[PDB]
Order: C-alpha cells, then structure tokens, then sequence
C-alpha cells in the first residue's frame, strides 16, 4: 500500500517561487530515495534531481541547476521541491516518484502537482453567438458556434439547448491568448430545423459566479 | 546526457495487430554484474501519471498484461505488443538508469487507425457583440478530419497572416476516430474594419488543394 | 565517498 500524496494544485505569479511537498506512505521512507518528474502539457517526462531521504543529500540534473532545491522532513515522511523565480516555461505537471526494490525506475508515482505560472486575477469570460454566413452549409448541414474569450482560471462549462443538443458538436480546448483563456464549440444541425427551432450556448465560469446564454440569430 | 530517440512518435493501430516501437539509447545500457540492460518502458494514458510497464530491458511488472514485450540490449530496444487492445492506446515511453541524469524518449503514442477523411470547415465573423466591446475574433472551425496532420493559412484581403492566430485541437474522437481544429485570428475592432475579405485555408493529405472559406465583411 | 541512491541509479553500485 505505498502511496505518493502530492500537494494541490498552485497558481503562481512570475518571479516568486513555489513549494510543493510529496508525502510517502506505506513503506519505510528512509530506504528509497525521492525523485522529482517534470512533465509539460502534452510534452515528455525530465528528470529534475533526487534526494537521499536518509542522509538528505541532492543530485540535481544540470538542466535544473539553480531552478530546484529539492528538501526532506523525515519525521513528516514528506519531502518537498522549491521551483525559483518561476517563468511560463516552468508550467508543467511535478511528479514525485521512487523505485521498487532494485535500481532506479519508477515503480511508484505521485498524482502530480499542477503548476501554472500567471499574473492573472479572476476574470469573467465574454460569450459571443457565432452565427453561420454563406459556406457554413455543407450538405444539409449547418455549423454554428459559441465564443467563450478572456477568462481566468480555468475551467468553464459551455452545453448546447442545455444539455439537450449533444451530438453533432465540438468543443475545444482552451487556450491562453495573452494572459487569459479562450475556448469555442461547434454545432452541427439540420439545415432546414434552424433557425426555427431554436439554438442557445450556455456558458458558466464558476470562479467569477457567471452564467451566461447566448441565442444564436440569424444574420439578417 | 544519454539520448533516447523514440520512434514513430505516433503509430495508427487496429485492434488485433501485433505493434512494435523502438527506443534507441545514445549510449550502451548493458550492465555485466546483472547481465541486464538498465532500460525500463512505461505507460502514460491522459490525466494519469506514468505506470510501470517493463524492467531491465523485458521483465514486466506484475499486473502487466503478457501481451506487452520488451525486447533488446546495448542500444537498440523495442516494445512489441503481440495483440493490440482499444485499452492500449496510451502513450509509451522509454528510460535508462545506467546513470545520471536520468533520460526519457519523447514517446511513442498509439491512435486508432481510420480512413482518411478531409475536414468540414466553416468560417464565422465576429458578433455585434465582440465588436461593441472592441475585440474582433474571426474563428475557422475543421470537423472530423483523418489523420491528425493539417495547416490552417489566414489570408486578409489576400495576404497571409500569422499574428493574433490561435489554434486548438481535440484528442482523437471516442465514437469516429477522427480529430477536430479550431483556428481563431483576433484583430482589433479598427484593423477587422479595415479589410474586406477573410479567409481560412486548410490544406490536408486528402486533398491536393486547399478547402477554402471566406466572407467579406460588407457582405 | 560512499555511493548512495543520490550518485548512481545502481542498486549493485551502493556501498
């Protein structure tokens, strides 16, 4: 029953440092080392550093030198990583991981901490109706859409008809254009059945307590 | 550092097919004492942390399914998976501990093979409402296209612009296997207003011309 | 200068 229990997520401005802690339990702490993973969105796994949980000795990979310090409280069984003078490229997923019984691969990992780097305040998205022009039918089929920008933190939720129109659409992932988040979606509806019977995007951002529909009309 | 070079970075699999992808190490990874190679598989499915697939080379991990083989030693390493399951789609990566720092291939992911398929693009000017407020966003949306490589070009009047794009991608589509593309070109209100023709251009392996959408804002 | 798990990723090599 060996568990890594990671701390939450942490949202943190540029320039400031973070302390994130991984917690061993179900073994002896002091007989495995504790090794840091770095794992940006989409992107491979990096080895950051190890330290010795008994004699508290670091090893760090040269490309982290100067940006992690890696700590241990053996009478917590938690050992932590100090990221410094964070930047948008030390955005990632942090893994805590050990061995097994032999050399060093990893047969127990951490959840993860999720680490965002952003000077963003909570911020209220605007939703705009995206109503279809000419080339929007193909066939008998008419895409609209629903236009979620500016927000912060992540997430909202966008539903079509309320959770009544849910085939036929795409909703996207968000990105980040400057410093806020943007997302669309996509529907795709019989022709002849709109605008007559109606289409609506809702969109709820929970951070900043907003709620929003958006009917999609015809341009006229 | 010891290099990991994983490859296909993507492979299309059906269910059934016997799979194999290759790890090759900068470096040997044999280690006499054991008379093993210090070379470890994982892997990864989306929102999960890494798990243990292969150790030393070609040990599995116990609960690892025996379809899963790893196979190789010095340099040269593959993952062989005799009878590929939907479950297997994942994302699978190579390490070497023979030393410090420790080193990952950038992965091998496994997709579901499907037909090719071209996109359904539409293109959508801004709201009343963005433009009230300032903003102009023209958004260009590529539905259920198949494989997952394509190019969005934005041309205003007629020529091309990079600045103020932002591209999205869904996952691979539970039900059709196919993908899907939102392009969004942001403008001020001022500049949007200035130019007439906008168009999204997608080029893709299933057409040898580009699918074009346009509008022009006074129509 | 005794090998530990923080120099090599060997489980032979530690004193």
């Amino acid at each position: 029953q060996v568990q890594l229990q990671q701390s939450g997520p942490e949202v943190v401005r540029p320039g400031v440092s973070v302390r994130i802690s991984c917690k061993g339990s179900g073994y002896t702490f002091t007989d495995y080392a504790m090794h840091w993973v770095k794992q940006s969105h989409a992107k491979s796994l990096d080895w950051i550093g190890v330290i010795g949980t008994d004699n508290g000795n670091t090893n760090y990979n040269q490309k982290f030198k100067g940006k992690a310090t890696m700590t241990v409280d053996k009478s917590s069984n938690t050992a932590y990583m100090e990221l410094g003078r964070l930047t948008s490229e030390d955005s990632a997923i942090y893994y805590c991981a050990r061995r097994d019984r032999d050399d060093v691969w990893f047969a127990y990992w951490g959840q993860g901490t999720l680490v965002t780097v952003s000077a963003a305040k909570t911020t209220a998205p605007s939703v705009y109706p995206l109503a279809p022009v000419c080339g929007d039918t193909t066939g008998s089929s008419v895409t609209l859409g629903c236009l979620v920008k500016g927000y912060f933190p992540e997430p909202v939720t966008l539903t079509w008809n309320s959770g009544s129109l849910s085939s036929g659409v795409h909703t996207f992932p968000a990105v980040l254009q400057s410093d806020l988040y943007t997302l669309s979606s996509s529907v795709t509806v019989t022709s002849s059945t709109w605008p007559s019977q109606s289409i609506t995007c809702n969109v709820a951002h929970p951070a900043s307590s907003t709620k929003v529909d958006k009917k999609i009309e015809p341009r006229g | 550092d010891i290099v990991m070079s994983q490859s296909p970075s993507s492979l299309a699999v059906s269910v059934g097919e016997k799979v194999s992808m290759s790890c090759k190490s900068s470096q040997s990874l044999f280690y006499s004492s054991y008379q093993k190679d210090l070379l470890a598989w994982y892997q990864q499915k989306p929102g999960q942390s890494p798990k243990l697939l292969i150790y030393w080379a070609s040990t599995r991990e116990s609960g690892v399914p025996d379809r899963f083989t790893g196979s190789g030693s010095g340099t040269d390493f593959t993952l062989t998976i005799s009878s590929v399951k939907a479950e297997d789609l994942a994302v699978y990566f190579c390490q070497q501990y023979y030393t410090y720092p420790l080193t990952f291939g950038a992965g091998t992911k496994l997709e579901l093979k499907r037909a090719d398929a071209a996109p359904t693009v539409s293109i959508f000017p801004p709201s009343s409402e963005q433009l009230t407020s300032g903003g102009a966003s023209v958004v260009c949306f590529l539905n259920n296209f198949y494989p997952k490589d394509i190019n969005v070009k934005w041309k205003i009047d007629g020529s091309e612009r990079q600045n103020g794009v932002l591209n999205s991608w869904t996952d691979q589509d539970s039900k059709d296997s196919t993908y899907s593309m939102s392009s969004t070109l942001t403008l001020t209100k001022d500049e949007y207003e200035r130019h007439n023709s906008y168009t999204c251009e997608a080029t893709h392996k299933t057409s040898t011309s580009p699918i074009v959408k346009s509008f022009n804002r006074n129509e | 200068s005794l090998l530990t798990e923080v120099e090599t990723p060997i489980r032979n090599e530690w004193g």
